[PDB]
């Protein structure tokens, strides 16, 4: 029953991406920024991939982070094989289509997950920053200003549809990001990919320094 | 053999000679040694021709295969590691007799200033390369020569016409100290190739013009 | 039940390509031209194979994309293996049959997708344009004018099949393309040519001012 | 159930052949003639398999078209091991009944076709063309005088055993051929002339294609 | 279940060696007799399988050549690694009776498949010809005088039943074959193991030579 | 229902054994004695394994003669590999169990065959003769006097139950045996003896006027 | 062994001798060294004689299961590629005494002027492959003669029967310097073999036509 | 070692010497060198016989194979590359010590006109073969002595017999020549052996009329020197 | 080493001398050489003794493997055959060091005439074998003078009885000239073996009467 099969595999993924936190990812003046819902110390959602390539991520964290390092071990093996500026956010993206698309398809169960890829531009380059949002199924698509993964989404999406503006500041596009969140810092992942770094754009925002922020 | 490549404000031009040997024999009067490798890059292999030729060959696909994949041109950077790449390969056979080394010669899209966008990568056996800031570069049985003489002629490369023109004495400053490098062949109306490239890309020079130039140094020493 | 389950894959295969975007390739004076309704900046579904032949599909992305790269793969390695010249529209199409058929048949589900391989003449040369069409089950035809794939078919071939001329104008054939696609802009347009004129590689891309003005 | 499964499996293909234009191939006095209904400018169901041997198809283009190369494939492989000479029709016909067999057996899905293979003499030599006929399952047998395949057979065959006269030549079995059919430019034609010293097969296109009608 | 298995199984092999045409073989004064109803010029179910062995079946052809070939390639590996007189119709019996065992158990479908392996002496020696019939089960057994496979048969079988005269000539026991076979020339396909031959003693018998004798 | 399979298949199994000719071993004063019913010319299912081990089957013929060669296969090796010395019918016994339990439990059909591993002493060494019964599921069990395989089995066990003779003579134990085979002549017997008495290979037919002597 | 090999306007001419040897021993008189591979190619092998005959027979294999497959003729560029990959296939083999080396000659129909069509393409041990721009070529122990001959004949090549009679003429010349190259043998009857191709096709040249070619040579130079 | 083969009007003759060497060493006087590999094919090896013992054996096992599996014998050209690969395949070997270059004749039932259907073929060590237009060829460490014999003499040769005569001649002067080639040994009554090949097949020269020959031959060279010098 | 074979009225004798060495020192003084293969065959082997015990165990083996798996015996020539290809196995190790080479001597139950039915077959290290034909044979360091010995004495062969003493009189004549082999000794009561083969089997000879036989030979040389 290619049909039957087909329907549930999908059910049970999208449930186990219901049941999970949200998270967050939009352009803004400086980068692109991360936020997730992660009451966690030590397990990241968010994480580097590339130079200028960002990852993020909602569902079961083993298969994830399956994923994460995936992407790091492709982008790495590119770059070295060709050069580091060859590496790009779309390439990642397209990788984790054709991966979790075969996942979906051959693997025992469908992986509970749902990613995120963000490049901003390189440093002093000026280049509109990319989203892409690849499900569980392998379906990918790239978002303008911002992602939302994870849990109800609609009430964020909404939320942040209403309250963004592209070009905002950390803070302020900070703000309308937890707030959409609400929707739907002990207990918060925060990073962003930095266009202002000279290679490595990824840096996190935490403690002291994020409190400010918030 | 004998290859060369210098930079120019703006560009690169490489040129190469004709000739092919087998031991002290004439086996070749005709061989384009110089390749169009994309829209802005060309490569010169000396050395073996069997894999010299397979290297041009090759490389080309390579870097078009890329492009298609991707849907963009590999960085100037990855087009260098890939030739040095296939260098490392051929090393063991190399070592055996088969020993191919080319010279790279390019337009960089993605460099700041364009007048400075020429690009010369010269290669060792173990694929070791480096990019020439010198000017120019030469690969071959006759680079020495070509080389000594590139250096007391390159204060006139000017442009890519004056660069052309010395590219092509230096070639024949190389025949005339090689005998493995062929000469502008009169009686046969043969004369080295070159590619110049450009911000508008790579681009075959003609036969007439390299015979123009050719006629007249001959004229100049004569 | 072999039969039952036959059915249900082209059923589910169907259903994948009708609620996706849809895609035209019809032939023209200069080339071959393929128009598709695409948003995104980034993601293609119009590619270049080789010098002379173009790819254009519908349906699941990463699922096509995967037979872009294939058939990229295909043809580079033809081409080294023999000579450049020896690489053919009819061959990819050929291969694509093969491997959709095969995919169709022993895969954990069908792919999604539609497929249409176009070539043009060399440089100087003077052929007729073909073009193909590339079922998810392997079937394959070729058609004389033009192709449609994607979504609501029907409403677009008629009114494609009507407004339809031979030897019709880049802007023209543009036209009637975008017309004939709304019955059933460039910020949601894909649009490439193989470009008969170009001496190697034919295929190139029309976007930016140089499109809207063609529209 | 292995007797559903061989019942299902074997109707799958029954009805992708019936469902498919229809072949015809008889013995001339001039050698073999291939005739097929068929309107593409690019897809051929009738190809040439070795010097004197030619193959004939129905049913799924993809499917068969794999088995005309895998058949070039054991013909070239063959000749080269041993000698051209060696190469025969009622070799790559068993090779067919071989390979279908085994598909039909542990493929996913039979292979909706039927298949012809066929054999003139070799120049200058004496000996009646051979046809065979291979199916989806594996089962061949050689017809004496004519084969037909695809689509609805019975109408097509029938006509052709009234039909059929031996050394009837390519014009008057073609036509034969062309109403059994029924019973220009969107028809496939080709022979396999014992006439021509080594490559038998050759088409017949174009103009001349409606000459012989 | 376990037995339906095995009793389907074993329907298809015997349905469709029933509806194939009859093969028989039997003992004569010079040697061994096959005749089988074959309206096929090209395509054999008699063929030699070593210097004293031959070979019939009845079935579907693809698959009995498939076995017929594997034979060939037994007998001849045999004969080599030791030596030609070392190969015995008992061994391809066997060997027969092995494969097939095989094939009935761990294959997708049955052979529809019966075969018959017979041997006669070697030139000067005194030995009474034996055959070897092999079902598509593996089972086997040695018989007497003759052998009967495809089609229906009981028929054929009590025709010859009735016939059977040790040590007949060939023209009488080539007459007394086709009876049995058409109780159940250009249509027919004959061949013998002539004892009287010196190394390789199968033959066929064809054409105006086999009309001579009918 | 697993176990219900494994029901049915051990139902297969013991209805093609139930349908096959019966075998008999025993004991007797001179060796091991084996005597089946057997109407073929050539297809053996007695056979000899090793210089003083014999075998002896009953069920599909190209089973247990598959199992017949894998025994020589193995007793050979060992004997190579270590010492002639060091092959016993205890450790073919033990290997056909294991094999069988493997067939039957991992194989598409389970081995319709019963099996019997029989030794006898070495030249001069006085020993008991040894026989063991392997069935189709691996189960061993080593009898003290005979074995009995194939078909109808009960009435020949109770048969021959009832007319053992320990140290019985070759010609007394031919004819007890042959009778209890009767209960459930020549061109229609496999007989042959593991001889205690030969030097190195005990194994040994007994065929055409010499069995038919002994049936005298 | 000497095989040679000429364009002519609208087309080529291909020759062999027939002598093999066995060191100085005399080991064939009558081997032919020159095949016709498909409609429009033929192949001249010199060098292993076990080699060179797999090659050809090889080759022309691999090309008409191309044409078979594919339904179209590989293109000449495909050809020549295909015969390179079979050379350099065998370089270790022919290190260990087993060279081979192929002189092709075609008739490109796909060439846009047919007068040019014709095609001569030598081969090196590596692989390494070259188009001959002067109009003839020659490969065997015997080529440096054939080829210094050819260069003073060459003028006179107007037709396909002025090409014949040079390439005899050179094949000659060969075995009067090279002992391992056969001259034409008027007691026995044995002469060069010879391959014509045009527009219409490869064709075997007749023997009484190089016999007559051969006398006329002879008796020339008596 | 000395193996000759020869063409005669509708048919052709292989014939081999005895002798086995090591060394200096005579190790063996009646070793059969001439195989008939099938009813129309005969093969004679030559180099270390260990090696041409199993060419011939495997060969025609190959040959039979064939025949078997496909219902018709392989054309005489399949049965020349068959040989040729089988040559092929021992290089490194014969490199080692362990070369045998093998002698084909053949009557070929499917050529043009049958008085001229016979076939000889020589291979080298690599697997290169020819087949042979002068009518005679030879192999082994007697086979220069053993052609140019054959040269002066073939135009006697008008039949089998005559050409049986002419190959046991050639065998001879191989033997007066090549101590590793072995003469007729009249005090043992050993004599080279021959197969002659017809339209009616392969077949063993009877070791009587070998014999006969042979002494004739060596009759005719005692007369002869008794009358020169 | 030396083992020596012989044919007598229906039947053969094999027998082998006692000694082993290892360059000039005596390492063995009982070795048994020859073995009963199977009830109709007998091996002796030369050489390699670790290498010469594992064949003859290794041949039985597979001798009765055949036998027990088949229900009857390998033909003559198949065992003959079994023989060559495990000699020919060992060839790299003999080149090494390892060589081997055995001595076949059997009665054959299917030959037509048993008078004739005995046999003897050499084998060289490459596995070649050669049924001997004229007699006798031997094999080993002293096999030569065993030869030349029975050449001679040959001719006194007229039943069981005398082929072993002319057995025996060759292995004394090949220990007279070769130091490798051993001659009968007297002060320790060790004589040659010897296994005699006729129609009713192979049986090992009792050492009394090779004590004898020795004797009379000694006696008769003094």
């Amino acid at each position: 029953s290619p049909e039957q099969a087909m329907r549930e595999r999908s059910e049970l993924a999208r449930k186990g991406i219901a049941r999970a936190k949200s998270v967050v990812a939009l352009a803004y003046a400086g980068g692109v920024l991360f936020v997730a819902e992660n009451p966690s110390r030590s397990l990241q959602k968010i994480s580097e991939l590339y130079d200028r390539v960002g990852f993020a991520a909602a569902g079961k964290f083993n298969e994830f982070d399956n994923l994460r390092r995936g992407g790091i071990q492709f982008a790495d093996t590119r770059g070295y094989a060709y050069d580091r500026r060859d590496v790009t956010g779309r390439q990642l993206a397209n990788v984790y289509a054709q991966t979790l698309g075969t996942i979906f398809t051959e693997q025992a169960k469908p992986y509970e997950v749902e990613l995120c890829v963000a490049e901003v531009a390189h440093y002093g380059e000026t280049k509109r920053p990319e989203l892409y949002r690849i499900t569980y199924d392998g379906s990918i698509a790239d978002e303008p200003h911002f992602v939302v993964m994870g849990g109800t989404t609609e009430p964020i999406a909404n939320a942040l549809k209403e309250s963004y503006a592209e070009n905002a500041s950390l803070t302020d596009a900070l703000r309308i990001a937890v707030a959409a969140l609400r929707a739907g810092v002990a207990s918060l992942e925060v990073a962003v990919l930095d266009a202002n770094r000279p290679r490595r754009a990824f840096r996190r925002i935490t403690g002291s320094a994020l409190q400010a922020l918030l | 053999t004998t290859i060369v490549a210098l930079k120019y404000p703006g560009g690169v031009v490489m040129a190469g000679d004709r000739r092919s040997t087998q031991g002290n024999m004439i086996s070749g009067r005709d061989v384009r040694k110089v390749y169009i490798t994309d829209d802005y890059t060309a490569t010169g292999i000396a050395g073996t021709a069997a894999v010299a030729v397979e290297f041009a060959r090759l490389y080309a696909v390579e870097l078009e295969h890329y492009e298609k994949l991707e849907g963009v041109p590999l960085t100037f950077a990855g087009k260098i590691n890939r030739l040095a790449i296939m260098v490392r390969g051929n090393l063991a056979a190399a070592m055996q007799g088969l020993l191919a080394l080319p010279l790279l010669a390019g337009y960089d899209i993605h460099a700041s200033d364009p007048q400075s966008a020429g690009r010369i990568v010269s290669f060792d056996a173990a694929g070791g390369w480096n990019i020439e800031e010198e000017g120019y570069q030469a690969v071959g049985s006759g680079s020495l020569f070509a080389k000594s003489s590139m250096k007391k002629l390159y204060s006139q490369v000017t442009d890519g016409d004056s660069g052309l023109r010395v590219a092509v004495e230096a070639l024949y400053d190389a025949a005339d100290d090689d005998s493995a490098t062929g000469g502008p062949d009169l009686v046969r109306g043969i004369f080295p190739t070159a590619v110049i490239i450009d911000a508008d890309g790579a681009v075959d020079v003609p036969e007439s013009r390299i015979a123009e130039l050719a006629r007249a140094i001959i004229e100049s020493r004569s």
